[PDB]
RNA sequence: CCGCAGAGGCCCCGGGGGCGAAGGCGGCGCGCAGGCCCCGCCGGACCGGCCUCUGGUGCAGAUCUCGGCAGCAGUAGCCGC
RNA sequence: CGCGGCCCGAGGCGGCGGGGGCGACGGGCGGAACUUAAGCAUAUCAGUACGCCCCGGAGGAGAAACCAACCGGGAUUCCCCGUAGCGGCGAGCGACGCGGGAGGAGCCCGCCCCGAAGGCGCGCUGUGGGGCGCACCGCCGCGAGGGGGCCCGAGGGCCCCGCCCGAGAGGGUGCAAGCCCCGUACGGCGGGCGGCGAGUAGCGCUGCUUGAGCGUGCAGCGCGAAGGGAGGCGCGGCCCUUCCAAGGCUAAAUACGCCCCGGGACCGAUAGCGGACCAAGUAGCGCGAGCGAACGGUGAAAAGGACGCCCUGCGGCCGCUCAAAAGACCUGAACCCGGCCGGCCGCCGGCCCGCCGGCCCCGUCUCGAAACACGGACCGAGGAGCCACGCGCCGCGGCGAGCCCGAGGGAGCCCCCGCGGCGGAGCGAGCGCGAGACGCCCCGGGCCCGCCAUGCCCCUGCGGGCG
């Protein structure tokens, strides 16, 4: 981009700039000049990924794991919570395959207020991007926590709701934003193996507590 | 009339002036059709078989 | 939620497949909903829009029913006798109003043997969807 | 790549069910001073191994044993070890005649990874 | 620290919008300042306060580049055949 | 002087092949200079640009005349990992083995035996057959669920109350639509003996090339063989360890443009490809090789402008369509300008407002600029320390005598497993030898290890111990 043509610079004495034109006399090459080349072209050879050692990103997700009992983080954080009877909340739900039954379920532990609160957050966004595949933007709503259960079905068309396995949790989900308080629906077999799926990591403690 | 063309890679300008895609490709658009979705390898096939 | 990788979501993409069709994607894409009573009669929801039935509209500032008397197929709209522009003169030829298939419905459809056929291959389909769930 | 790489494995264990993908291949020791007291996967029995044994070169490729006429013995030490890794395998593996019936070969398992590592 | 473009979140019944968004013109107020806010007219469909993230991120000059355009000026000029 | 066979040649006929094209990837040849060395000639750039020739869906390479020195490995290719060396010993340049992975596959001809058993118009100047003795893409389809009121040119708007969900990805529709339309989620069908390659290997002289250094690989000329080759310093001798050149074939793991499909913290009309515009490599320019632009947007709907009145015609007024002229068109800034209406010279300060007081033209090089030093008529838009790798030091996080998302493998962008390496002991050209004695911290002394030199003692002795 912006060398494809033919230019040269004309020399002193002719009362003119120094800078390469062409054929016709119209400036060319210099990124001062219409249709010329960037300066500094940018490149695919910038480093785009990063190093983390796994050590921190298990100490990371363990720690917005406990900010997810809290209570006062998740309120604080962005959470309808006022109904919810406990944190952490742990729901005996079997298999959901329809809908309607997780929405049932969902008004039975009160949460239904947070998905409402999403519902009616869907809007045009703001800016370029609109125009870039990324038209619309919702709220957050509740994090489901399954295992050996059958709950993707009943649960993938509720507007901000997530869906994740216990054996592998993605920290991007557990903080939206960057902020750490998200409330989380267990089922209780996710429960029961989070109690030890962290005794299958080899050679691994648990940081320790402090005041 | 030398037998082949005169090319030269000091200028990718007057090959993009002329070169294969600048006309019509009548044949060679008719045999890619035949092959891509079409007869010609099962014809083959039954030929070398 | 779409989980078919091979097809598109992107914006430039529909809209260009959407200003591009041939003519039977075209055909397609102009179609209204019947009449419950049309409903009931044929276990269908919509139809595709031809010329020579009867409309109602029932949105915009061009209410009402007329006969449908020609199809723009590159514009996807439909002209419907009685529906015009208002006159500059009373003796002048009437400049109908075009209308987007989307905001009227059926009230009476045009029968062909070809229609027919359509309809009837219709119905066949979705009673092997209907056995397939539920019930 | 990973994904392609992975594809491909899966169809190729598809085309030979139940033959394992991997092959028996023979113990042998790290070369320099450096890595002396180890050993690894090497690249296919010798002819005095299968003696050992009482095989030939054409079964032992049929049943799915690599062999490698280049590699020679050095010392009796290495000849034990590999010929109690051929007996191991032998008895360890199960042949299909033509007059079995399909229900059978179904039943069978299809081993995962190197052989025996 | 002020400002520009974009990404991830919040904005207590789910942020502001044809009962009028962006932009333009004129006028108050606030801030040492960079700047911000409100009001009136024009316009006709989008816009962003706070937290974290990212960069092709701020012009008076370069005999700068491209486009438009002034004085000179109703001036010089419209002398071969 | 004649005619039959073999041999070596000539003309014609039949049937089959070849030639040219392809801005990438691949193979083979020919082959620069700018540049760096703060000059420059060896060196570097670079075994690159460019020129010529030749295939394919890949190509090339490939089953040891190999590494190594071990309680050894074992055809080729590709990924991860890292210093011997070369060098106006300057600037610079630079491999391989061991180790961990992806992938995995082996074979033939000649020579020797038989001899037409053969592919039979050919071929004994050798066809044909054999080792001899012991032992995933495409095609086809169906596809749910909303009303009432207010107000607008039209609502997808506002208020109230509902329904669908394996479908709340999106696009269209007169204004923000799961339920107005198309789609989206959920299907089906097809696919012991004999025998191992000669103008060769090697050597001398010369040229190019390599990290290869008294030679890494190749080549010309001269000489020219029988057991031979190699073991990173030459020559001669004796051993050990390993292999068998001068003939040939071979899948996989790997690379990559045009063209087709998908995606994006990318650009948004002076940007992005030169090229968003029914006609771009177009119009236009050059004898020619070549060079090469500018130009996006009415409105929901063309409904694209009724009638009437003036006018010698050109045109004008009044009004019409529309929510609006938005009238060849979205919005419509600055510079510059015309009319009407108010004033009389720029900036700062005081004031009842034209009086008083103060004020050289900026940017730049420079001891020194208002300078008769340079640039600058005016306005708009664009316009210049970013990125990759290496080295030093500082701050922060995790773990800590340890530490570590290597490549890769498990069908989980974020989950699980996963070697080197670096650190842990130094010094010495090297054969090699090898640290404890004190201390909140810091500085300094004192001792200990290696290198160099010495005295005494003694075993296994140019070896050990003590100083
Ligand atoms: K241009
Ligand atoms: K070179
Ligand atoms: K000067
Ligand atoms: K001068
Ligand atoms: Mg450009
Ligand atoms: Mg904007
Ligand atoms: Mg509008
Ligand atoms: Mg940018
Ligand atoms: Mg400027
Ligand atoms: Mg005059
Ligand atoms: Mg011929
Ligand atoms: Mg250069
Ligand atoms: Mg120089
Ligand atoms: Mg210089
Ligand atoms: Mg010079
Ligand atoms: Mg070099
Ligand atoms: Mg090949
Ligand atoms: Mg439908
Ligand atoms: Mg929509
Ligand atoms: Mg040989
Ligand atoms: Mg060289
Ligand atoms: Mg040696
Ligand atoms: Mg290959
Ligand atoms: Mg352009
Ligand atoms: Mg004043
Ligand atoms: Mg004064
Ligand atoms: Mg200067
Ligand atoms: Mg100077
Ligand atoms: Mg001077
Ligand atoms: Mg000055
Ligand atoms: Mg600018
Ligand atoms: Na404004
Ligand atoms: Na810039
Ligand atoms: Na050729
Ligand atoms: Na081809
Ligand atoms: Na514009
Ligand atoms: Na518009
Ligand atoms: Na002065
Ligand atoms: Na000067
Ligand atoms: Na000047
Ligand atoms: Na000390």
């Amino acid at each position: 981009a912006g060398v494809q043509c033919t230019a040269h610079s004309w020399g002193p004495g002719r009362a003119v700039a120094r800078l390469p034109r062409k054929h016709g006399g119209i400036g060319a090459y210099a990124n001062f000049a219409r249709g010329g080349h960037m300066a500094h072209p940018t490149t695919v050879i910038r480093r785009w990924c990063r190093k983390v050692n796994l050590n921190q990103r298990r100490y990371a997700v363990a720690s917005a794991l406990a900010a997810s009992a809290n209570a006062a983080l998740v309120e604080a954080r962005g959470h309808r919570i006022a109904d919810v009877p406990s944190i952490p909340l742990v729901v005996d739900t079997d298999n959901v395959t329809k809908t309607k039954d997780a929405l049932a379920i969902i008004k039975a532990v009160g949460v239904l207020r947070d998905v409402e609160r999403c519902k009616d957050s869907r809007h045009i966004r703001a800016g370029r991007g609109k125009m870039r595949n990324r038209r619309y933007i919702t709220r957050k709503g509740p994090l489901v926590i399954y295992n050996t259960e059958d709950v993707a079905r009943g649960f993938r068309n509720l507007p901000g709701v997530d869906l994740c396995h216990v054996s592998s949790i993605r920290l991007l989900e557990l903080a939206p934003g960057s902020h750490p308080g998200r409330l989380i629906l267990w089922t209780k077999s996710a429960f029961a193996s989070l109690d030890d799926v962290y005794a299958a990591k080899q050679n691994y403690t648990l940081p320790r507590s402090c005041i | 009339p030398s037998a082949k063309m005169r090319r030269y890679n000091w200028s990718y300008k007057s090959l993009r002036r002329r070169t294969q895609g600048t006309g019509s490709m009548s044949h060679m658009r008719k045999v890619y059709r035949a092959y891509n979705s079409g007869t010609l390898k099962a014809n083959a096939r039954k030929y070398l078989a | 939620m779409k989980l078919n990788s091979a097809v598109t979501a992107s914006r430039r993409k529909c809209r260009k497949a959407y200003f591009t069709a041939n003519a039977e994607t075209r055909a397609k894409m102009m179609s209204s909903r019947l009449s419950k009573e049309l409903r009931a009669e044929h276990k269908i929801k919509t139809m595709p829009i031809r010329r020579g039935d009867i409309v109602e509209i029932f949105t915009g500032g061009h209410k009402g029913t007329g006969k449908v008397v020609e199809v723009r197929r590159r514009d996807y709209k439909i002209c419907v006798e009685g529906i015009n522009q208002k006159a500059r003169n009373p003796e002048a030829k009437p400049v109908p109003y075009p209308i987007h298939p989307s905001n009227c419905i059926i009230k009476e459809l045009y029968m062909n043997g070809s229609r027919y056929r359509a309809i009837k291959r219709r119905q066949e389909r979705n009673a092997e969807r209907l056995a397939r769930i539920g019930k | 790549r990973k994904i392609r790489r992975r594809q491909t494995r899966l169809q190729k264990a598809k085309a030979i069910f139940p033959c394992p993908l991997q092959k028996l291949r023979p113990s042998v020791t790290r070369c320099s001073q450096k890595f002396n007291l180890t050993q690894r996967i090497g690249r296919g029995f010798t002819l005095r191994e299968l003696q050992g044994v009482g095989l030939s070169a054409g079964k032992a490729r049929q049943i799915g044993i690599a062999v490698d006429p280049r590699r020679k013995n050095k010392s009796e030490e290495s000849v034990a070890r590999n010929v109690a890794r051929l007996k191991e395998y032998l008895s360890k593996v199960t042949i299909f005649s033509k007059q079995a019936k399909p229900e059978e070969i179904q039943q069978a398992i299809q081993h995962q990874g190197v052989v025996m590592p």
